[PDB]
């Protein structure tokens, strides 16, 4: 059976600045099948309101997703999206990275 | 300024956890407006944009009772794939399906398309001229039999020129404010070194849309396709989109690397430099 | 609008 593997990002809405409140956004895209796990992190911990669009699809029938949460910003704080998925041996965890 | 009205709609079995889940979307170009989720409390077709929510209780009751229609089908369909492919009843299986259609910047009609997927693959489309299928394996022939004895194609037809496209018009110009418009791509280059003789440029576009956009490096003019990583474009959640497309080079270098976006909502196509 | 119910595989 045809897999693939979702391409994750995980990102703010607008330009982070420490104590501005924003939205943190992890995306996943270009995956098969549509059974997929995502969560949000905070220090390591899940995020507990985690909203999450319609699931859709593209040209080439993958399905992608939105997972999305207000929060702020702040020095020491750290965040990243873990994800499940047939693909991963393992789930798979990209930390947001507010300097690219 | 052209423009599209699309369907996507999903079930997947999960043998021996109940009915298979069913979700069905509905896009006007890159924006959502309607969306049905089998496994929800309020089992109704649902608003998701403003402008949606001005249709009355027959819109509404309407289209509940076609997107449960179309529910039950695949239902239906799960039953039939796993008998044309000898498939067993124990792994869970996937239907896709999307039709809907393309009109110019003059809102008059392009194309129009309808097409099905088994498991992530092509199994069933119907053919640019909306009068004959293309099927992908042998039993998606058997599916071709069937729909052309049952004159599908014509029916098919009827709703993409006609209701297909006078709905999408209708959309167009009561979403006029937010399907209308085009947010041109706020722009700039990112520069990081990654050890002492190299450094990652990275050229972004943010909070733009429609979400079609390209976005391209050049080294002394001459593409560096096979040298950029470009992500997917992604929704920022408010309506608009970002895209990035990275290089690595060497220290020193920058000014020889270009990058080049193109967007609908730019009156030129955009160079930024290093210098 | 949704087209109606589409006919079985």
């Amino acid at each position: 059976m045809i897999q693939r593997t979702p391409k994750i990002q995980v990102y703010s809405r607008h330009p982070a600045e420490n104590g501005k409140s924003n939205f943190l956004n992890c995306y996943v895209s270009g995956f098969h099948p549509s059974d997929i796990e995502v969560d949000l992190l905070k220090n390591g911990e899940r995020i507990e309101k985690v909203e999450h669009s319609d699931l859709s699809f593209s040209k080439d029938w993958s399905f992608y997703l939105l997972y999305y949460t207000e929060f702020t910003p702040t020095e020491k704080d750290e965040y990243a999206c873990r994800v499940n998925h047939v693909t991963l041996s393992q789930p798979k965890i990209v930390k947001w990275d507010r300097d690219m | 300024g052209s423009h599209s009205m699309r369907y996507f709609f999903t079930s997947v079995s999960r043998p021996g956890r109940g009915e298979p889940r069913f979700i069905a979307v509905g896009y006007v170009d890159d924006t959502q407006f309607v969306r049905f989720d089998s496994d929800a409390a309020s089992q109704r077709m649902e608003p998701r944009a403003p402008w949606i929510e001005q249709e009355g209780p027959e819109y509404w009751d309407g289209e509940t009772r076609k997107v449960k229609a179309h529910s039950q089908t695949h239902r239906v369909d799960l039953g039939t794939l796993r008998g044309y492919y000898n498939q067993s009843e124990a792994g869970s299986h996937t239907v896709q399906r999307m039709y809907g259609c393309d009109v110019g910047s003059d809102w008059r009609f392009l194309r129009g398309y309808h097409q099905y997927a088994y498991d992530g693959k092509d199994y069933i489309a119907l053919k640019e001229d909306l009068r004959s299928w293309t099927a992908a394996d042998m039993a998606a022939q058997t599916t071709k039999h069937k729909w052309e004895a049952a004159h599908v194609a014509e029916q098919l037809r009827a709703y993409l020129e006609g209701t297909c496209v006078e709905w999408l018009r209708r959309y167009l110009e009561n979403g006029k404010e937010t399907l209308q418009r085009t947010d041109a791509p706020k722009t700039h280059m990112t520069h990081h070194a990654v050890s002492d003789h190299e450094a990652t440029l990275r050229c972004w576009a943010l909070s733009f849309y429609p979400a079609e956009i390209t976005l391209t490096w050049q080294r002394d003019g001459e593409d560096q396709t096979q040298d950029t990583e470009l992500v997917e474009t992604r929704p920022a959640g408010d309506g608009t989109f970002q895209k990035w497309a990275a290089v690595v080079v060497p220290s020193g270098q920058e000014q020889r690397y270009t990058c080049h976006v193109q967007h609908e909502g730019l009156p030129k196509p955009l160079t930024l430099r290093w210098e | 609008i949704m087209d109606q119910v589409p006919f079985s595989v």
